[PDB]
């Protein structure tokens, strides 16, 4: 009541568990401004904190998928949608840059110390 | 809602998208502990803090800000300007040491990441301490605090992985945490496994005379020193408390606490005792001799219950000479007096 | 229970018929020096003995038992003066150390 | 978004990185640099990864309500909802007019409203709350005592857990333990009945139960004595 | 500033289920919001009545526990000149 | 008090008693006269009606089937006056006659039983 809030839900929701209210500022999007005392989800929250999508797709075998993502993650923007081509299609749908992490037997070129 | 589903979604999820690889990320994350360990070691050497120090400032960096440091621990270390101190040198290691600080935070978030991972881990094996006596989200809880425990030991140099480790450090945690915190009046972890043993020997000797033991056979069937006196002392330990606020005879509307009776409460009778005692304990105390009738006086009334030690500079002869004789000129004229025959008590 | 008998029960219905009647003190009685308090009932017997016209009531039990389970929750519940201000019925064990 | 040669220039505190040299970002966990906000780093290639979400306050549990409690100026809304009360129309001048109830009072006279926040628990005293003998060598506690060892844990526990290192998830799970206990000795079965285990599925008497109940405090009060 | 009110009735039950003092309230409504309320606005309850000054262990605020009479004294025409004598003491020299 | 049964109109004893000091919405309300005029009444199958009238405004009153009507069509009606048979609401005869009038009623409606 005195607090602006859900008078019955909206504290039922962040006091028991994790719904998050965006106490003083908040300067990132969610598509509209910062919600000075709006309440929001650990999913949506996720995605703000750390960067907005997180994909970790990891290839099947050791030399189809593992030379179509290498070949174009080290130092290439990838594009939404970057269709990485081996086993079914690789779907990298998101934002920047890439970052891919071991490799087997093929062939051993540009990767890590 | 209802707390135990909410707690199991919200780890089930995180494991649903984040579970360790087998050998890889338990590896990855491993090896990143450890170096973040003999980093932070390495920094305690070149900088000459504390590796306690160390291990809180880049916890502050990569677990929170200057709200986790106040409210969890109080105020020592100065929310900003403190922690920030010690980041400044940890900058100015060159190009060499720099190189273990960057590592040392990398290495806590690995920890923390492992931690998160392997929280089904904890569940699964809580799962089955469930009826000793504690909350499941409680048992959880304590096993969780055992699998961090696990985290600090681990040697991913010795091959064998994180999973059969953290079994052990849990179970351990668990155990004790029934041991401890289970009963109202604690009870020490061998009186508990005493306890285990003594109903498994009763489940035994159920099992074939039709007669519940009497205290005979559970002290036989138990072992080396276990005796009558013993049994009925350790199952009297055994019985939980009751309910001072339990429905009575007819569970109407009865409660338990108002039928105890008060000791140390002087009722009336003892009010008025105490009145005419000190009263006329008063009166004979004063018109006597202060040398012995005050000696004992205070040391039996004042203080602790020493003939010798009793009396100042006048030696024994002189104790027992005025306490005889005037203890019994006290006593034969409140004989003819009498006041204090009738023994107040 | 066993040898003493026991009180009577001073009942809603009872105490109006008190509250009734002029019977402030008897009533007060009622509640203080035959039941509930504490330090009353004590100076009570005792005053009867030495052929005391009883004394005057001290706060029941009943009382400061509420208090302090009103305590045991948020709330603060204090006793005040002719002017707003402090009065106390916890004799002197309330104040620290 | 990864920067490889990031440069310096000095109008704010230098952002981000230098050549290859001097590196002033913070290590690969959180760092601030512009409207971006985390800075993750890989000594491989000079690699400043630089993540986007900025400093958003996200609290959850009596922590946020402590805070927005703090902060309001009542005499502000007081005002506020003076101006909604009598100008808009039915709908929101009547939720304004509830809701201007509570705030004068908590401005007219008595205590200011930081305090429905709950941070130091007053126990109730001992003897209040027995540890009896009672036959053979049975024992007797009032039902608070249960309660308040319940809490005690779990404040422990917490502490312990805040220190130990600190997952997440781990952590909620124990406030929200917590949480609830405090409700506990304050008042059982608002929310879910406490139960002294398998024996007696009872509630135990809630300070509350203590005050109301079914005979309690105020209650028997005035049933005799 | 005319305060403009309309009469209103409610039942007896509700009458009392609403009053002035919290510690009458508490007795018999809902003791958990009863007090709520009374705490968030600081409400000194002024003892009148006698419900809510019985719980109290007070003196009863109707009978002989009058304002009225509560304070009285008495004399003897011995006790009356004993106390003028103490005023012609007053004279000084 | 009574049953919902047919046509039961009044409440008596401790019910009733009840029903008073509590005030209620008796079993079978009698609409009072919220105007001091004459009376009017009317044919049609249905519902019956009772019109209240003063030389400056007439009120049209619902009287249902099992309304057995106590006034006739002619003379005066003071306001709150009994135009139904039975049972008054304390409520309606405070808004309509006054509180000097609920009152009155009250307590005389009390002793009668
Ligand atoms: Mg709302
Ligand atoms: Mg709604
Ligand atoms: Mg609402
Ligand atoms: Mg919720
Ligand atoms: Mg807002
Ligand atoms: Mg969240
Ligand atoms: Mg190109
Ligand atoms: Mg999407
Ligand atoms: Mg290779
Ligand atoms: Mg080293
Ligand atoms: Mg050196
Ligand atoms: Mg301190
Ligand atoms: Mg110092
Ligand atoms: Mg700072
Ligand atoms: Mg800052
Ligand atoms: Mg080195
Ligand atoms: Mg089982
Ligand atoms: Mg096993
Ligand atoms: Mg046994
Ligand atoms: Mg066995
Ligand atoms: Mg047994
Ligand atoms: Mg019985
Ligand atoms: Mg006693
Ligand atoms: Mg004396
Ligand atoms: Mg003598
Ligand atoms: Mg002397
Ligand atoms: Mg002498
Ligand atoms: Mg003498
Ligand atoms: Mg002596
Ligand atoms: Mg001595
Ligand atoms: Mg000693
Ligand atoms: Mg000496
Ligand atoms: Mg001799
Ligand atoms: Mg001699
Ligand atoms: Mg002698
Ligand atoms: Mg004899
Ligand atoms: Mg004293
Ligand atoms: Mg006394
Ligand atoms: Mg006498
Ligand atoms: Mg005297
Ligand atoms: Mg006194
Ligand atoms: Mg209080
Ligand atoms: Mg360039
Ligand atoms: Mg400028
Ligand atoms: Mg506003
Ligand atoms: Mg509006
Ligand atoms: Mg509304
Ligand atoms: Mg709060
Ligand atoms: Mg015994
Ligand atoms: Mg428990
Ligand atoms: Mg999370
Ligand atoms: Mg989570
Ligand atoms: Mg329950
Ligand atoms: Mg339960
Ligand atoms: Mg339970
Ligand atoms: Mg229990
Ligand atoms: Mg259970
Ligand atoms: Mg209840
Ligand atoms: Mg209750
Ligand atoms: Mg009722
Ligand atoms: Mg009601
Ligand atoms: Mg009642
Ligand atoms: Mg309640
Ligand atoms: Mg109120
Ligand atoms: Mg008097
Ligand atoms: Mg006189
Ligand atoms: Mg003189
Ligand atoms: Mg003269
Ligand atoms: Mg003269
Ligand atoms: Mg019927
Ligand atoms: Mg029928
Ligand atoms: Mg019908
Ligand atoms: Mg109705
Ligand atoms: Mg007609
Ligand atoms: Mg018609
Ligand atoms: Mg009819
Ligand atoms: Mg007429
Ligand atoms: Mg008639
Ligand atoms: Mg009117
Ligand atoms: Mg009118
Ligand atoms: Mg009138
Ligand atoms: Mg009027
Ligand atoms: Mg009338």
């Amino acid at each position: 009541t005195l607090l602006d809030l859900s008078a019955t839900e909206l504290e039922q929701v962040l006091y028991f568990s994790k719904y998050i209210v965006l106490d003083p500022k908040g300067a990132i999007l969610n598509g509209v401004p910062v919600e000075k005392r709006q309440l929001l989800t650990d999913e949506e929250y996720r995605e703000l904190r750390y960067g907005k999508q997180e994909t970790y797709p990891l290839p099947p075998g050791v030399d189809a998928l593992v030379k179509d993502g290498e070949e174009v993650v080290k130092g290439q923007e990838l594009a939404p949608g970057v269709v990485s081509r081996l086993d079914g299609v690789a779907l990298y749908r998101f934002p920047r840059r890439v970052r891919v992490e071991y490799v087997k037997k093929e062939r051993a070129g540009l990767r890590l110390p | 809602k209802i707390s135990t589903s909410d707690p199991v979604r919200q780890y089930l999820h995180e494991i649903g998208q984040v579970p360790l690889l087998t050998l890889e990320e338990e590896v990855e994350l491993a090896r990143k502990v450890e170096e973040g360990m003999e980093a932070i070691k390495k920094l305690s050497e070149i900088t000459g803090l504390d590796p306690d120090l160390i291990r809180e400032v880049v916890r502050a960096k990569i677990l929170g800000s200057a709200r986790v440091r106040h409210i969890p621990g109080l105020k020592e270390t100065l929310d900003p300007k403190t922690v920030e101190e010690i980041d400044q040198k940890l900058k100015s290691l060159p190009k060499e040491h720099k190189r273990y600080l960057h590592i040392a935070r990398e290495g806590e978030a690995a920890r923390q990441h492992l931690i998160e991972a392997n929280l089904r881990l904890v569940v699964s094996i809580a799962k089955k301490y469930t009826g000793r006596g504690l909350s499941f989200l409680d048992l959880i809880q304590e096993g969780n605090q055992g699998l961090i425990r696990a985290v600090e030991k681990f040697e991913y140099k010795r091959r064998f992985k994180f999973s059969t480790y953290a079994t052990w450090w849990i179970r351990q945690a668990i155990n004790r945490a029934i041991a401890d915190q289970a009963r109202t009046i604690r009870i020490p972890v061998h009186m508990v496994e005493t306890i285990n043993k003594l109903s498994r020997t009763a489940r035994q000797l159920q099992q074939e005379l039709g007669r519940e033991p009497t205290y005979e056979e559970i002290a036989e069937a138990m072992g080396p020193g276990w005796d009558a006196k013993r049994v009925e002392e350790t199952l009297k330990i055994a019985q939980e408390p009751v309910s001072l606020e339990t429905p009575i005879g007819d569970e109407k509307d009865s409660f338990y606490g108002d039928f105890i009776p008060d000791e140390h409460l002087p009722s009336p009778v003892d009010a008025a005792t105490q009145s005419l005692l000190s009263e006329e304990l008063e009166k004979a105390l004063s018109k006597l001799s202060e040398r012995e009738a005050m000696v004992l006086k205070l040391r039996k009334g004042l203080i602790d219950g020493e003939e010798v030690g009793a009396f100042f500079g006048v030696t024994r002869e002189r104790i027992r000479q005025i306490e005889n004789k005037a203890l019994r000129k006290l006593k034969y004229h409140e004989s003819r007096t009498r006041k204090l025959r009738d023994f107040l008590d | 229970g066993k040898a003493q008998f026991g009180g009577q029960r001073f009942g809603e219905m009872e105490v109006w018929a008190l509250e009734a009647y002029g019977a402030a003190h008897t009533l007060q009685e009622m509640l203080t020096l035959k039941s509930d308090d504490i330090e009353g009932r004590n100076a009570a017997y005792e005053a009867i003995i030495k052929g005391e016209d009883v004394p005057e009531p001290s706060v029941p039990e009943s009382f400061r038992v509420l208090v302090k389970e009103l305590q045991a929750l948020a709330l603060d519940v204090q006793t005040l003066d002719e002017k707003d201000n402090p009065v106390d019925i916890f004799e002197g064990l309330a104040s620290k150390r | 978004k990864a920067r490889v040669y990031p440069f310096e220039d000095d109008v704010e505190v230098s952002t981000g990185d230098r050549v290859a040299p001097g590196d002033v970002l913070a290590d690969g966990g959180k760092v601030k640099s512009d409207v971006y906000g985390r800075v993750e780093v890989d000594l491989v290639r000079n690699v400043v990864r630089v993540v986007e979400s900025y400093d958003i306050d996200a609290r959850m549990g009596a922590e946020a309500i402590q805070q927005l409690l703090k902060e309001l100026d009542l005499e502000a809304l007081e005002k506020e909802l003076l101006e909604e009360m009598k100008h808009p129309s039915r709908a929101r001048r009547a939720k304004a007019r509830k809701r201007l109830e509570v705030v004068r009072a908590f401005l007219d006279s008595g205590n200011r409203p930081e305090w429905m926040i709950l941070e130091a628990v007053p126990v109730l005293p001992p003897d209040l709350r027995p540890m009896v003998q009672v036959d053979g060598g049975r024992f007797a506690t009032s039902d608070l005592n249960d309660l308040y060892r319940r809490l005690i844990n779990r404040n422990n526990r917490l502490k312990k857990l805040l220190a130990q290192g600190a997952p997440e998830i781990i952590i909620r799970n124990e406030k929200r333990m917590l949480q609830e206990a405090v409700d506990a000795l304050l008042d059982n079965g608002r929310r879910g009945a406490p139960v002294t285990n398998p024996g007696s599925d009872r509630p135990l008497r809630s300070l509350t139960d203590i005050l109301s109940g079914k005979q309690g405090r105020f209650r028997q009060n005035l049933l005799g004595k | 500033t005319p305060v403009a009110w309309k009469p209103l009735l409610m039942g007896v039950t509700k009458s009392a289920l609403s009053t002035k003092s919290w510690l009458s309230a508490a007795s018999f409504q809902n003791t958990t919001h009863v007090l709520t309320e009374a705490a968030i606005a600081g409400k000194k309850d002024e003892l009148i009545g006698l419900k809510e000054n019985v719980i109290l262990g007070r003196l009863i605020p109707a009978g002989t526990g009058s304002d009225f009479v509560r304070f009285t004294q008495v004399v003897d025409q011995k006790t009356l000149k004993a106390i003028e004598e103490a005023r012609k003491e007053a004279v000084e020299a | 008090t009574g049953g919902v049964a047919g046509a039961a109109d009044i409440t008596q004893g401790l019910p009733r008693v009840i029903e008073l000091f509590e005030a209620r919405r008796p079993k079978a309300k009698a609409v009072i006269s919220e105007i001091d005029g004459v009376v009017r009444i009317e044919e049609t199958e249905e519902k019956l009606s009772v019109f209240v009238e003063s030389e400056g405004f007439s009120k049209e009153y619902k009287l249902p089937k099992e309304a057995r009507l106590l006034v006739k069509d002619g003379d005066y009606v003071e306001a709150g006056q009994p135009l139904t048979r039975g049972a008054i609401d304390p409520h309606q005869l405070l808004e309509a006659k006054g509180p000097e009038a609920v009152e009155r009623y009250l307590v005389e409606e009390i002793q009668k039983v």
